[PDB]
């Protein structure tokens, strides 16, 4: 009789801020996970946040490749892909050369996903 | 009510994994299991103030020096565990910890607790330390070290006996509330 696996440990990092601990169940839809995260952290605008993998891949969570999540793995929170696309589009015609350089570099580096493309 | 970030460090091979397991499961396993990193978020309220204990596990391996030094700057509090009667531990502390924490941030409260004190009841470690011609650190030198590292009040807690740990955390919080000018 194997022990239950419904409980997992995972830390969600932030840029410049230390992580917080919560249990995430991948069986439930991502909408439910986002709603539970927002309820736990008392954060509004659930549609403006998403999840990503902080490993060498630096990819977001996908329905076909979500099994790479393992206990005791560094994961950091990022901005939602819609907001990232909007800010990249805004900075495409920006007045700063360095901003254009970094935006194009980030777009080229993070262009390995099909659905977000 | 102000939740503050925390980092827990210590000397190599002191029982960090055992402490983490005790904190997460209320047990005391003598078995040693390798651990890369851990982070515990505890919601503990003391003296009417709600501060979240953002525990952080650290590794003393040479490969992860950059990872450990990433969070060292701008740290607000440290939880350091070291051997009380290890002259090499004192030498390492004096070489690495105190000068850096003093030069970088003069106004960061630091909590220090001495460990490896329940081994006195075991004659094995006494014989091991006896054959090398080593003597226990004198209490006066230990008190001088405690008072010379910019510590308001030095206190120790026992993990095997489960005595004073909560008191140590509470007094550290009180010292943070009313630190030196």
């Amino acid at each position: 009789m194997p022990p239950p696996a419904d409980i997992v440990k995972v830390a969600i990092e932030w840029p410049g801020a230390y992580p917080k601990l919560m249990e995430i169940d991948q069986k439930k839809p991502l909408s439910a996970i986002i709603k539970e995260v927002c309820d736990g952290w008392s954060l509004a605008n659930h549609e403006y946040f998403a999840l990503q993998h902080a490993d060498s891949s630096n990819f977001y969570i996908t329905e076909k490749n979500r099994n790479e999540i393992k206990n005791g793995t560094i994961l950091r929170l990022t901005t939602s892909p819609a907001q990232n696309a909007q800010q990249l589009h805004e900075r495409i015609q920006s007045s700063s050369m360095d901003a254009k350089l970094e935006a194009l570099k980030d777009l080229a580096s993070l262009s390995r996903d099909v659905t977000f493309a | 009510m102000q939740s503050i970030k925390c980092v827990v460090v210590g000397d190599g091979a002191v029982g960090k994994t055992c402490l983490l397991i005790c904190y997460t499961t209320n047990a005391f396993p003598k078995e040693y299991i390798p651990t890369v990193f851990d982070n515990y978020s505890a919601q503990s309220a003391v003296d009417g103030r709600t501060v979240n204990l953002n525990l952080w596990d650290t590794a003393g391996l040479e490969e992860y020096d950059r990872l450990r030094t990433l969070s060292y700057p701008q740290t607000n509090v440290f939880v350091i565990c070291f051997s009380i009667a290890s002259p090499p531990s004192y030498e390492n502390v004096r070489h690495k910890w105190h000068p850096e924490v003093c030069h970088h941030c003069p106004d960061v409260p630091i909590l220090l607790v001495g460990t490896k004190k329940d081994l006195r009841a075991q004659p094995d470690t006494l014989r091991r330390l006896k054959e090398q011609g080593q003597a226990p650190i004198t209490p006066q030198q230990g008190q001088a070290l405690a008072k010379q590292i910019h510590a308001v009040r030095y206190l120790e807690c026992s993990a095997l006996q489960q005595d004073g740990v909560k008191e140590v955390f509470a007094e550290a919080v009180r010292a943070v509330l009313n630190p030196t000018p």
